């Protein structure tokens, strides 16, 4: 069976507008292991994203985390852009400041 | 204390295949190695947690040992792939994905092990309990059914001797390593908690708590209600427990409450609880 | 550590 | 007496649609108050209160986050606050690649005769739901037709989701409809 993922989108340590931060995309539960994902600073794709090493979990779905050294302000909104083959189309989690 | 290892080999081309295997420690990733078959040379070994330098500078060819094996499992891995994909075919992607795990109590003593392999997202093989008799597919709701006869001789062709030495990587070295690697992982590490309520609503509101940065990852976040009313919906829910780099997690909470009551939230974690005002009067 | 060994399928 | 809460153009739109809630009760009220049952809904609080006073609540395109339990409820601090709406149901569709339906005997049904529906996903889903083109809750699941008649269209579509995001669903299946005998 082919699962779909879920998505996560949170930063390493409380929102601070003008501090510095860590921003993450945590993918999980998804398979095949083929996945795009994209984190976006209001609307745009953020280009020194990195990921994690390929791992699964204990029913063999695979996860990732995707993240970003950035700077909220109260200007920006951010948000994790995710496409795999179980998905219609590309899904778009915004990310919730006080989770 | 548990030590897993987790193989993903994917199979793209008959030229072209992929491992990566990841090396697990109390939920902290902290070794990777990873390889492919278009090139091979470029194949690497790397710490993937801070401890992890302080593990190199006290065993310095730790990291040239581990890519040697990894190298070697590679190549096994290749015909392991190319052998499975004739034979078995996929339905949804061409991928093994084993693992290993070593179960120890705090003083390094074995507890538990477990060897699993699964292909294509469909349990193949596994090993548990006295790990002397490999177990197969669930083959009632697997489309692995269409090569049992394949699998299951297989599977009964594992030598007990070719099973034993991997029960007693378990039970030697793997119970070994944990003793070492428990002594650079970090210790325990409490979460900086937050807490406040938002989004009002008529006489409604939203409560949330969030903990950052613990370790290990269990943790008690609890809502404390000093008052009466809430509303009939209310539930407090958390949303998944959460990985970063660092080898430290994330878990945020939230619940609906009447802007009306007196909330704090509690937070436990280890021997440590913490507790803070979430809405006042 | 890795063990030394893999499994032959 | 509790007001009314309903959806136009209806309560499960595709992804990316318009659609609004609606509240009401008693021909005099302005007080009205939404409010999406256990996660709060922030769209909410972000209409207008001119419509708010219409008991209007929309929603210009649909996303996952606006799916959920929605309850409405008129009133104040002032004087009253009623008993809450029915809940309604709002559904999102469109995020997962589409379930296949099909008639279990067979798509040609005698008169009178019962059928077996069956729905199923390539994706591993725990819920699917079987819509009469009106839908019935359930990896693929059963369902069961009947008794079916002629000039009675038996026409049927069906969605799959996830257990924990309910109201969540995949496209739909393609339509299926039943041939009864005669
Ligand atoms: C057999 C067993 O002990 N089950 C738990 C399981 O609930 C947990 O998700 C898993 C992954 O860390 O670890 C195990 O200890
Ligand atoms: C990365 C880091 O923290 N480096 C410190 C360093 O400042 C200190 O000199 C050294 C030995 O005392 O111990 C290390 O932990
Ligand atoms: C031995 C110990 O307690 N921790 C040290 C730490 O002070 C140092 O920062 C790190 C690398 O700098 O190497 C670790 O081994
Ligand atoms: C290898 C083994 O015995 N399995 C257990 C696993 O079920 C449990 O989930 C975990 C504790 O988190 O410890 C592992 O060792
Ligand atoms: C169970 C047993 O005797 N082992 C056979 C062996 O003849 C052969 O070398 C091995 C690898 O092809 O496959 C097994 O089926
Ligand atoms: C289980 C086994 O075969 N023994 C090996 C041994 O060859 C090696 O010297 C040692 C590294 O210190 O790791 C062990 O796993
Ligand atoms: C979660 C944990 O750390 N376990 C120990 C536990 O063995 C001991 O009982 C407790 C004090 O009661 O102190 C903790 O450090
Ligand atoms: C103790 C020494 O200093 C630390 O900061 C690190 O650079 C290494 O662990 C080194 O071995």
């Amino acid at each position: 069976i082919q699962r779909t993922p879920k998505i996560q989108v949170y930063s390493r340590h409380p929102a601070e507008n003008g501090k510095s931060n860590f921003l993450n995309c945590y993918v999980s539960g998804f398979h095949p292991s083929d996945i795009e994902v994209d984190l976006l600073k209001n609307g745009e794709r953020i280009e020194k994203v990195e990921h994690s090493d390929l791992s699964f979990s204990k029913d063999w779905s695979f996860y990732l985390l995707y993240y970003t050294e950035f700077t909220p302000t109260e200007k920006d909104e951010y948000a994790c852009r995710v496409n795999h083959v179980t998905l219609s189309q590309p899904k778009i989690v915004k990310w919730d400041r006080d989770m | 204390h548990v030590l897993r290892y987790g193989y993903t080999g994917i199979f793209d081309d008959t030229s072209h295949m992929t491992l990566t295997v990841v090396g697990i420690f109390d939920g902290q990733h902290f070794f990777t190695y990873h390889v492919q078959s278009s090139d091979k040379a470029s194949s690497r070994a790397n710490g993937t947690i801070s401890w992890m330098a302080n593990v190199s500078a006290a065993y310095p060819t730790y990291l040239d040992g581990e890519r040697a094996k990894g190298d070697l499992i590679f190549n096994q891995t290749e015909q392991n792939l190319l052998e499975l994909e004739i034979a078995l075919g996929y339905r949804s992607q061409s991928v093994l994905t084993w693992t290993h795990e070593c179960n120890t109590t705090e003083n390094g003593s074995f507890v538990a092990g477990y060897e699993g392999f699964g292909w294509d997202g469909e349990t193949l093989m596994e090993l548990k309990d006295n790990l002397t008799l490999w177990t197969g597919p669930n083959y009632e709701i697997s489309w692995l059914k269409q090569q049992k006869t394949y699998i299951d001789g297989k599977i009964k062709n594992i030598s007990e001797g070719d099973t034993t030495i991997q029960r007693n990587y378990l039970k030697g070295n793997c119970t070994q390593w944990s003793v070492i690697y428990s002594g650079f992982q970090p210790p325990v590490t409490h979460p900086v908690v937050k807490g406040g309520v938002r989004n009002q609503n008529d006489n409604r509101a939203e409560a949330f708590c969030t903990s950052y940065g613990f370790f290990p990852g269990e943790i008690q976040i609890t809502f404390i209600h000093y008052g009466d009313k809430v509303p009939e919906d209310s539930e407090p829910q958390c949303n998944p427990l959460l990985p970063t780099l660092d080898g430290t997690f994330h878990q945020g909470c939230y619940v609906a409450i009447f802007s009306n009551q007196n909330y704090t939230c509690r937070v436990t974690h280890g021997n440590w609880t913490v507790e803070i005002p979430i809405s006042v009067t | 550590a890795l063990p030394h060994a893999i499994l032959r399928l | 007496p509790k007001p009314t809460l309903w959806a136009e153009p209806g309560s499960v739109i595709t992804q990316g649609s318009p659609v609004t809630l609606r509240c009401q009760g008693g021909q005099e009220t302005q007080e009205y108050r939404l409010y999406r049952e256990k996660k709060t809904a922030p769209w909410i609080t972000r209409i207008p209160q001119e419509l708010v006073k219409k008991g209007q609540f929309p929603i210009p395109s649909i996303t996952w986050e606006h799916a959920g339990r929605y309850r409405c409820y008129y009133g104040s601090d002032t004087a009253g606050r009623s008993e809450s709406s029915d809940p309604l149901e709002l559904v999102v569709t469109g995020a997962y690649i589409k379930p296949t339906l099909s008639a279990q005997p067979s798509p040609v049904v005698n008169s009178g005769g019962n059928v077996t529906l069956q729905c199923d996903s390539q994706v591993a889903f725990d819920g699917f739901i079987l819509c009469k083109e009106q839908c019935l809750n359930s990896s693929r699941a059963i369902f069961s037709v009947g008794p079916v008649s002629p000039s009675r269209r038996w026409w049927y579509r069906c969605y799959a989701y996830d257990s924990n995001s309910p109201y969540e669903w995949s496209l739909p299946s393609d339509l299926l409809e039943l041939l009864v005998l005669g």
